[PDB]
C-alpha cells in the first residue's frame, strides 16, 4: 500500500482554511494518521484514526474522508501550523507514509 | 514515555552501524511495540521496524537481511544494527513507540543524523 | 442432416428425458441438498451480530461454495459413462460435435446445477437470517449458480476424454483441496509470500466465497454497542463487515463483487473450450 | 494350533511383508503427505503474530486434523478387499479372530498411520514456526497420531463386513463432513442452540483440532504492542491465545488438553470393538 | 448521558406492561447499545436486554417470547413491553447504557418499581 | 455462565481490608466488572476489566485475580463502602450478575 499525498505544496495565508487530501492505493478504512513535522524535529502525531485528535492540539484540525480519500482540514491556519504534514496508513505493515506537504505563507 | 537514542554520527560504507534507544518510563517487555524509523535527506519517511514487547521482530521488507533489532531488557534498551550500508542510508534516524490498540506511532525519539560516507 | 438447432433440440430431448427417466441420480442429489440445506439451516439458525457473528457467517459461506465445488465431482461422471456411446455415435455420424456438446450441456448440467443453488439459497437464506434485501438474495442465488457451473466446468475439462472415472476423481479432489486452501477463510490470502500468492487466481472458491461474502458482509456490523465508524481505542477489533473484508483482502468497491463473476464466466468458457477441444481431438481416436 | 502370539506374529508377518511388498499404496501416500506437507509449509511459512496470526494458525490446524480424517478413508479398503480371503481363511480355520484382527491392525494400520503424522509434524512444524518447545512438538505428534487412528477406527467400524467399498466410502465422507462442521473453526460451537449442541461430542476433529489448538495457542499473543492481560478499552479484541480458546469454548485447564486424548482413545476402543463384533458376527455368515 | 424511564406502577397478571426510557444526551441510533435490567425484591439482578443503535435486539434467554424492546428515534425513546406477566416480575426496573468498547453498563436509569398484582 | 459470589455477607469493622471473591462457572478472562449498589440507588460501576477502576472513586479499591477466581480487595474500608457489591461477567450474553455481598459494620 502506497499513499499518494498530492499536491506536495501549498501557499495559503494566515488565518485561513486549507485542505490536504491523502489518497491511498487500496482501502485503508480510517487507519490513517496525520503527523505534523516541524523544521528540525520528529513527526508528532496529529490525527489518529482519521477522525479523532490527540490531546494537546488547538482543536482547529479536522480529519474527514473515507473510502480512499482522506482529508486534513485546517480552519484558521495559524503561524504554528506551517510545517510538513505526513499522512500515514497503519492498516498493514509496512506502514508507508505520504510524500508530505510543505505548507507556505502567502 | 521518554526515548533517547545515541550512537555514531558516521560509518564507512559496506559496514554495519549500531544505534541504541534508551527508554525511560516503561519497560521494553511491559506494554508497547518499539520501533525504528529513518528519514531521507529532505522529506521522505520510511518505517524500518519494530521489536514488540515479547521479542518478536518485524522489519520493513525493503530492508531484508540488513536490519536487525535487538533488546536489552535490564537497561531498557533496544538496538539497531544495519549491515552493508550505502550512502543512500545517510538519513536522520528515529526510535518511535507504537501503541497497538490506537495504531499510531505515538512517541518519537529526538533524532540523530547518520551519514554513510567514504 | 439438419444444420444446428434440430439436432441439439433432439439429442437434448433424449438425454433430458433420460434424466427425467432416472430418478436415482437426480432425486438422490435433490434430497441430499434439501436435508443438508436444512441441517445448515438448523446449526447456524438466526445468525447473531455478536462477536461470534463473523466466524459464523464466514463459516457457512465457506461451506456452501466449497460444497458446490465437490458437488461438481459427480459431473465427472456424465462424459465418461457414455464415452463408448459417444464414440460409436460419432463414427456413425449422428450429430455435429458442437451440437452434441452444447446439447448434452443443456440436458444434464444446466438444469441440475440450477437446483441445489436455488434450493440452498431459498431454504438456508431465511433460516440463517442473512441480508433481508431481495437483490442480495439474487446475488447469492446467481453466485452459487455460477460457482456450480464453473467447478462443474473444471470437472468436465479434466474429465472429458478418459475411460476411468476414479483417477480423474482423485485428481479433481486434489485440485479442489488445493483451491480450498486459497479461499479467504483458511490462509488470509493477503499474507502469502509473493512468489506463490499469484496462484490465488487459479482458485474457484475464492471467486465464489469472495462474492458470497461480498454481498453479505458489506452492510453489516458485528460488535454490539460499538458503532466503529472511525473506530478509536479499539483498533484490531474487526467490528464491521468492511474491516473483515479489507482485512481479508477483497475489493470493497462494487466492481470487486462482479469481477468475481466475470472471472467465473471466463473460467466457464475456458474450461468448456478445453473440454470441447478434447472432444474434437479425441472424436476420431475412438 | 498355537494359542495367541505366534499366529498374530506370523499373520502380521504376512501382511506386513505384503505392505513392504507393495510400494504403490505405501509410497504413493508417503509422497502425497510429503509434498502436501511441503506446500502447507510454503503457504503458511513463518506464521506472524500480527492481527492475521489467529485465523492463519487456526487455519492450518483445521487443515491437518481434517486432512488426517479423510486420509483415513483409504483405511476403508483394508478389510473389504481381502474379505473373500478372510471368510475363506476363517472357514478353514487358520487363526483366531482376535489374533487375525489384532494382527492385521499391527500390519497396516499401526505403522502406516504413524508415518503422515510424524512426517507432517516434522516438516511443517518448523517451516510454520509453531511453538519452539519440544513437548508441544510431541503433543502435536501424538495428537495427529491419535486422530489418525481414531478416524481410521471409525472407517473400520463402518467399513468392516461389507463387500462394496463405494457405499461405505460415501457414507464415511458424509459423516466426516458432518463432523467437519462441528469443529471449532466453522460454527463457533458455543453458540449452537442447546437441542443439537449435544452432538459436538460425536465429532472426531473437534478432539483433534481442539488438542492441536490447545497446545499451540496457549502461550501465544496476537496483537503487536498490546499486552492484553487485563485488557481495557479494547474489549472484543481477541489479543491472546487464551481469548481465542475460551471464545472458541475450550477448557483452558491442562486436563482439557488431555481429555481430548481420552475421548480419542475411547473412540478407538469402541470403534475397533464394533469392528471386532462385526467380525465375530459375520465370520460364519461368509 | 441522562436517562429517565416512566410508566405504570402496576399491572394485572397475565397481561402486558410497557415502559419508556426517555434519553437525553445522545441519539439512540448514534453510538451506544441501550439496555433494560430488572432487580428482584431484595438483592438479585438480571440483565433483560438491549436494542443497539441499529435496531437489532438481544434478549435474556430466560425471557423468551415475553420481552420486546422497541425504538422511537425522534423522541429518543426506547420501550419495553413484557407480555404474560407474573407476580414474580414484581421488580425494580432500570434502563442502562452499554458502551461496547468498554464493555460495562456505564449509565443507569433512576428506577421504577413495577408490581404485578391481582 | 453463572457467577457464584460467595459468601453473601461480611461484617468487618471500619478502616480495614476486606476481600470479596467472585467465582465464575467458566473462564471469563478479566471480563468482570464490580458494581457498588447503595441502599436505594442504581448499581454504579466500580471496577471494569477486573483490574482497572472508573474515575471518581477513592482508589482504595483493587481488583485482582484471573482464571476463574476474581477478587475485589478494599484496603481501609470506610463508611461509604458499606453496600452491596455485584460482580458481573460480560464475556457473553446473557450477562449474569452475582448474588451480591452485603457488607456490615462491626
Ligand atoms: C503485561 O503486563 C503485565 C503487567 O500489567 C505483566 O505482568 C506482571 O509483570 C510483573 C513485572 O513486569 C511481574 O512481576 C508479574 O508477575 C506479572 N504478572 C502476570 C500475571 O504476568 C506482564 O509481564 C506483561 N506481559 C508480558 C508478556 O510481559
Ligand atoms: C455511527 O456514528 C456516526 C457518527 O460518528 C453516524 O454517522 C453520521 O450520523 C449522522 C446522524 O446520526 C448523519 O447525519 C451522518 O450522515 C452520518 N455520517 C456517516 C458517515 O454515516 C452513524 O449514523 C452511526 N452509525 C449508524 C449505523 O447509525
Amino acid at each position: 500500500i502506497v499513499l499518494t499525498q498530492s499536491p506536495s505544496s501549498f501557499s495559503v495565508s494566515l488565518g485561513d482554511r486549507v485542505t490536504i487530501s491523502c489518497k491511498a492505493s487500496g482501502y485503508i478504512l480510517n487507519r490513517l494518521a496525520w503527523y505534523q513535522q516541524k523544521p528540525g524535529n520528529a513527526p508528532r502525531l496529529l490525527i489518529s484514526g482519521a477522525t479523532s485528535l490527540e490531546t494537546g492540539f488547538p482543536s482547529r484540525f479536522s480529519g474527514t474522508g473515507s473510502g480512499k480519500d482522506y482529508t486534513l482540514s485546517i480552519s484558521s491556519l495559524q503561524t504554528e501550523d506551517v510545517g510538513t504534514y505526513y499522512c500515514q496508513q497503519y492498516w498493514s505493515t509496512p506502514w508507508t507514509f505520504g510524500g508530505g506537504t510543505k505548507l507556505e505563507i502567502r | 514515555v521518554q526515548l533517547q537514542e545515541s550512537g555514531p554520527g558516521l560509518v564507512k560504507p559496506s559496514q554495519s552501524l549500531s544505534l541504541t534507544c534508551t527508554v525511560t518510563g516503561f519497560s521494553i517487555t511491559s506494554d508497547y511495540a518499539w520501533n525504528w524509523i529513518r528519514q531521507f535527506p529532505g522529506k521522505k519517511l520510511e518505517w524500518m521496524g519494530y521489536i514488540n514487547f515479547d521479542g518478536g521482530t518485524t522489519y520493513n521488507p525493503s530492508l531484508r537481511g540488513r536490519i536487525s533489532i535487538t533488546r536489552d531488557t535490564s537497561k531498557n534498551q533496544f538496538f539497531l544494527q544495519l549491515r552493508s550500508v550505502t550512502p543512500e542510508d545517510t538519513a536522520t534516524y528515529y526510535c518511535a513507540t507504537f501503541y497497538g490498540a490506537k495504531g499510531t506511532l505515538d512517541y518519537w525519539g529526538q533524532g540523530t543524523s547518520v551519514t554513510v560516507s567514504s | 442432416t439438419t444444420s444446428f438447432c434440430h439436432q441439439l433440440r433432439w439429442v437434448s430431448k433424449r438425454s433430458f428425458k433420460n434424466l427425467l427417466g432416472n430418478p436415482q441420480a437426480s432425486i438422490a442429489q435433490i434430497i441430499v441438498t434439501v436435508v443438508l440445506g436444512l441441517v445448515i439451516g438448523a446449526i447456524y439458525f438466526g445468525l447473531k451480530n455478536d462477536s461470534t457473528g463473523i466466524q459464523n457467517r464466514a463459516g457457512v459461506l465457506f461451506f456452501l461454495t466449497t460444497n458446490q465445488c465437490f458437488s461438481s465431482v459427480s459431473a465427472v461422471e456424465l462424459f465418461v459413462v457414455e464415452k463408448k456411446l459417444f464414440i460409436h455415435e460419432y463414427i456413425s455420424g449422428y450429430y455435429r460435435v458442437s451440437s452434441y456438446f452444447l446439447g448434452k450441456l443443456l440436458s444434464d448440467l444446466l438444469p441440475m446445477r440450477m437446483l441445489p443453488s436455488i434450493i440452498f439459497t431459498c431454504i438456508v437464506y431465511f433460516m440463517l437470517g442473512l441480508k433481508p434485501k431481495a437483490d442480495a438474495f439474487f446475488v447469492m442465488m446467481f453466485t452459487l449458480m455460477m460457482v456450480a457451473y464453473s467447478a462443474s466446468s473444471m470437472a468436465l475439462a479434466i474429465a472429458a476424454g478418459q475411460s476411468v472415472v476414479s483417477v480423474a476423481t482423485l485428481l479433481m479432489t486434489i485440485c479442489f483441496v488445493f483451491m480450498m486452501i486459497f479461499s479467504g477463510l483458511l490462509v488470509n490470502l493477503t499474507t502469502i509470500a509473493s512468489w506463490l500468492s499469484w496462484l490465488q487466481y487459479f482458485s474457484i472458491p475464492r471467486y465464489g466465497f469472495t462474492a458470497l461474502q461480498h454481498n453479505e458482509f458489506l452492510g453489516q456490523n458485528f460488535c454490539p454497542g460499538l458503532n466503529a465508524t472511525g473506530n478509536n481505542p479499539c483498533n484490531y477489533a474487526t467490528c464491521t463487515g468492511e474491516e473483515y473484508l479489507v482485512k481479508q483482502g477483497i475489493d470493497l468497491s462494487p466492481w470487486g463483487l462482479w469481477k468475481n463473476h466475470v472471472a467465473l464466466a471466463c473460467m466457464i468458457v475456458i474450461f468448456l473450450t478445453i473440454a470441447y477441444l478434447k472432444l474434437l481431438f479425441l472424436k476420431k481416436y475412438s
